[PDB]
């Protein structure tokens, strides 16, 4: 019943504290999501973030929670 | 129209064109082959009599 | 076959659709899925001749 089945490759490339950024924003009826995977609280200096990934959803978010395991 | 000269601008992977000051286009992106080609307008000047 | 919303909660983005039927409130007095007198279904079907 999926829509949406892209293959990427793992999220935690490093193998340091692998500090993961992570933007998501609702525009217009269009999911837009931002990464980077600078190494290093949170610290100084300034890291752009690529938008490389983009997994569009499109419908409505007021409310999220982050899945564990 | 102009002339079309190999680049050396580090493009990240996710851009595939380039502006200048007035916002025209300078780099471009070939489609085919994946590399990156300066614009330059053609040579001009004016002329006096 | 063919159905239109009349009662929303408020307006829509642009792009979104909307597929839950649920009882309209317009007052105070609660629906709980009743059609009451001031509860409305939102969907009326086109009437096509």
């Amino acid at each position: 019943n999926c829509t949406f089945e892209y293959v990427s490759q793992p999220f935690l490339m490093d193998l340091f504290k692998n500090l993961r950024e992570f933007v998501f924003k609702n525009i217009d009826g269009y999911f837009k999501i931002y990464s980077k995977h600078t190494p290093i609280d949170l610290p100084q200096g300034f890291s752009a973030l690529e938008p490389l990934v983009d997994l569009p959803i499109g419908i409505n978010i007021t409310r999220f929670q982050t899945l564990l395991a | 129209t102009g002339v079309l000269t190999e680049s050396n601008k580090k493009f990240l992977p996710f851009q595939q064109f380039g502006r200048d000051i007035a916002d025209t286009t300078d780099a471009v992106r070939d489609p085919q082959t994946l590399e990156i080609l300066d614009i330059t307008p053609c040579s001009f000047g004016g002329v006096s009599v | 076959n063919y159905l239109y919303r009349l009662f929303r909660k408020s307006k829509l983005k642009p792009f979104e659709r909307d597929i839950s039927t649920e009882i309209y409130q317009a007052g105070n007095r609660p629906c709980n899925g009743v059609a009451g007198p001031n509860c409305y279904s939102p969907l009326q079907s086109y009437g096509f001749r």
